[PDB]
């Protein structure tokens, strides 16, 4: 297999415990967690071969509760977070002990804020190929839009005739606010085909955003801002 | 300029023992407290020309406690016959009475690494001014160890060396006067 | 009589000349029998015995730690030497010489290194001459009996003596 | 005071 | 610690550098790794001495000398990201990390046709996004009040041989780009 961290992003209010799961690679016993913060910057949190604990810092005994319980996730829970425990947290496995060759997984972004209740989803919007494009270039572009969401953990993909397509797309870098002055996030993506294909009524474009949110406890008259995915679609006009 | 370093590691069961210690042409430069977790310096003066942070030691010997599980089921738990200490009691250095000197036991050429060490003065065990090393490498796969006794020379005391091992019948002792 | 169950590792870096020949030597052992080898000599895992067979296998087919093994001899022998070499190897405690008669007897002790060289003057005796040999005293320190027949000189030479010490 | 270095224990099994 | 040179770096599609660590103690061996967009850390090498080279990147280590340097050749998109070294020292269970490279490859447009085209919302003519694209590499992008203008980002069409670069501006598409 291959290093395996879940949930990709995570998000929590002060006092909670924050739970992150890890799988290592087949046939690998050492296991490592690493953080690293926005300034990359790398600290060594513990370690393990199997069940037992090599070694770990002083931070991680108190504040941190970690296990590789047999035939189970290897997991790193912290006990009460707070707005510095944010980072991405990264595992990393190995062979054999003696070995420094390590491989490490796609990681854990936790965000700690003061309340949970800023946490909206996104809303999804996808925009049609304009009439002078394709007339002037023969290519037709779809713009994507997801915005007012927050935290900024989102995953964007197109699909396409049931299919998930990265040729001819590109998505921001990163997530905007939409006021600089905490703020809400907004997330564009384009995804362009040449104008015979858009123009195919029979080839259906959908733009998918995974939000990540709560799970969990919620006390608001709105429904429950969690894990969910959110969807816009499009059609081939001729 | 012929010299031989030894990073000397294991672990015993069932006494759920380990160690960690380096050598250095025959004489040990430090090993791991494990239960309190530091380096302990074989000389005092050690430690201003070196550090060695003791929690890769603690990384080691869980390594060796699990390896020994490995071994163990590999072999069937197949058991393998003790060997016994040969025990050996000196001054440090020429002996007049009344003149400080230290008592030197030997325990050489035994194995597994577990033993328990008994000073005797006329008898009486002693436990003020006993020193003791850890478990030392030999070439050969058997172990070593010093016991200390601080002692003024008399003609009144006499002292003796109890040892203690699975592969001794009943427990050794090695005697020593001033005569 | 009562059964045990010892994991025991030496992790051996050997010097020649100093850095000039290294030579890393790391021997396992399971309860009284050395089981494997890795000699740097070899770049490869080297069962000793049956029980070490498995572990040869395994080892020597992870390509990544048998080249890291291969670099350890740099990377630990190397820079430890560097290390020792400042207080370890220059490392000199003058000898304590003292003749007495118990057969008269040269007791030279607390000195480091080993290697001594005791000698009896009656012009020098080869003859009537038995010693405990070199005693080791576990504190970085050394002791020797040479004791010689009669019925007289005691010469003592070592690196921490510019000029030899007598009687 | 400079840090010592020494061999990581391989993993068995 | 590990001093890693250079902070960032741009290259042009089909040009080349070289990355470098250095180190201040003997290290058991050196990594390098990648992080993609996604942020997952891809895996490009190990090696405890010597060189090692894996398709256009080749990369050096000498523990005596304390530097490791990797090279890379015939730059492509997939290699933006920023690139980390990684090493334990022979001394501890841990590793090491550099400040890290950030690289960025520059996208060769050979026919620019900049313009800006709005577009209607698919289920409803209400909202409206504005779409600059076709413009050079040259070219950049700045930011007023509730208008959003996202950062500039090239794709690729395969299939066309044909790739273009385009930002997104959302709130007159005249003016929305100056
Ligand atoms: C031993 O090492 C020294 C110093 O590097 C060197 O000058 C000498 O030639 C070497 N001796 C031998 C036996 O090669
Ligand atoms: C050493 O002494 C301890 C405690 O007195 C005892 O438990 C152990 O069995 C002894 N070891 C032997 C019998 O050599």
């Amino acid at each position: 297999m291959k290093v395996i961290q879940t949930p990709r992003y995570l998000v929590k209010g002060q006092g909670q415990k924050a739970k992150m799961r890890c799988i290592p690679e087949k046939g690998h016993p050492v296991v490592f967690w690493y953080q690293q913060n926005k300034n990359n910057e790398f600290k060594f949190l513990i370690n393990f071969q199997n069940q037992e604990v090599l070694q770990q810092i002083d931070m991680t005994e108190k504040r941190f509760s970690a296990e590789c319980p047999s035939n189970s996730p290897c997991s790193l829970e912290i006990q009460s977070s707070e707005a510095g425990d944010s980072a991405l947290y990264l595992c990393a496995s190995s062979l054999n002990n003696a070995n420094s060759d390590y491989t490490f997984g796609s990681g854990t972004r936790l965000l700690v804020i003061e309340d949970l209740k800023n946490v909206f989803p996104p809303e999804v919007a996808v925009f049609e190929p304009s009439e002078a494009e394709i007339s002037h270039t023969q290519k037709a572009t779809l713009v994507c839009l997801a915005t007012g969401f927050y935290p900024d953990h989102v995953e964007l993909s197109w699909w396409v005739n049931g299919k998930e397509v990265h040729s001819g797309v590109c998505t921001d870098p990163q997530p905007l606010k939409e006021q600089p002055a905490d703020s809400r996030y907004a997330l564009s993506s384009r995804l362009r085909v040449s104008a015979t294909f858009w123009q195919n009524p029979r080839n259906h474009f959908r733009c998918q955003v995974q939000f990540y949110g709560l799970s969990d406890e919620w006390t608001q008259d709105r429904a429950k801002p969690v894990t969910q995915i959110v969807s816009a679609e499009a059609w081939g006009r001729a | 300029e012929e010299h031989t370093i030894i990073q000397a590691e294991f672990y015993l069961l069932p006494d759920k023992r380990g160690e960690f210690m380096f050598d250095f042409d025959g004489d040990e430069i430090f090993h791991v407290d494990i239960e309190k977790s530091e380096t302990i310096w074989r000389l005092e003066e050690f430690a201003k020309f070196a550090s060695f942070e003791a929690q890769g030691a603690l990384a080691n010997i869980a390594v060796d406690k699990a390896n020994l599980d490995v071994m163990k089921e590999r072999s069937n738990n197949t058991p393998d016959a003790n060997v016994a200490p040969e025990v050996t009691v000196l001054s440090r250095s020429p002996v007049n009475l009344g003149e400080p000197n230290i008592l030197i036991c030997f325990i050489d050429k035994f194995s597994p690494p577990v033993v328990n060490v008994t000073w005797l003065r006329n008898g009486r065990p002693v436990t003020e001014g006993v020193s003791e090393t850890v478990f030392l490498p030999r070439d050969d796969h058997l172990f070593r160890k010093f016991h200390y006794l601080t002692f003024l020379p008399s003609t009144d005391d006499f002292y003796d060396c109890e040892v203690d091992h699975w592969g001794l019948e009943e427990p050794l002792r090695k005697h020593w006067e001033f005569e | 009589s009562r059964p045990w169950f010892l994991e025991y590792c030496k992790s051996e870096c050997h010097f020649y000349n100093g850095t000039q020949r290294v030579r890393l030597l790391v021997r396992y052992f399971y309860n009284l029998e050395e089981n494997l080898r890795f000699d740097s000599d070899v770049g490869e895992f080297r069962a000793v015995t049956e029980l070490g067979r498995p572990d040869a296998e395994n080892w020597n087919s992870q390509p990544e730690f048998l080249e890291q093994k291969r670099a350890e001899v740099d990377t630990v022998c190397r820079h430890n030497y560097e290390i020792f070499d400042n207080f370890l190897v220059p490392r000199r405690v003058e000898p304590t010489v003292t003749v007495y008669p118990t057969l008269l007897v040269c007791s030279v002790s607390d000195f480091y290194p080993g290697n001594i060289e005791v000698r009896w003057f009656r012009k020098e005796e080869k003859t009537g001459i038995v010693s405990t040999g070199l005693v080791r005293n576990g504190d970085w320190t050394f002791q020797t009996l040479v004791m010689l027949e009669t019925v007289y000189t005691c010469q003592v030479e070592h690196p921490s003596l510019t000029d030899p010490v007598t009687v | 005071a400079d840090l010592i270095a020494y061999l990581k224990q391989a993993t068995k099994g | 610690q590990v001093e890693q040179s250079p902070s960032a770096l741009s290259l042009h599609e089909g040009t080349g550098s070289a990355l470098r660590c250095n180190f201040t103690t003997t290290m058991r061996a050196v990594q390098w790794f990648r992080k993609n967009s996604r942020g997952s850390l891809i895996n490009l090498f190990y090696l405890a001495s010597g060189t090692k080279e894996n398709g256009r990147l080749k990369s050096a280590f000498d523990s005596k000398e304390r530097y490791s340097t990797l090279h890379i050749r015939d730059a492509q998109l997939e290699d933006s990201g920023t690139y980390f070294c990684a090493a334990e020292p022979s001394s501890g269970q841990k590793l090491v990390f550099g400040q890290g490279t950030i690289l960025k490859v520059y996208l060769h447009i050979q026919n620019p046709d900049p313009a800006v085209y709005q577009l209607r919302d698919s289920k409803s003519s209400d909202k409206s996004v504005c779409l600059f694209t076709d413009f050079d590499s040259q070219t950049n992008v700045s930011q007023d009040s509730d208008v959003y203008i996202t950062d500039k980002c090239v794709l690729d069409m395969r299939s066309m041989d044909f790739k273009s670069n385009s930002a997104v501006a959302w709130s007159a598409c005249a003016n929305a780009f100056n």
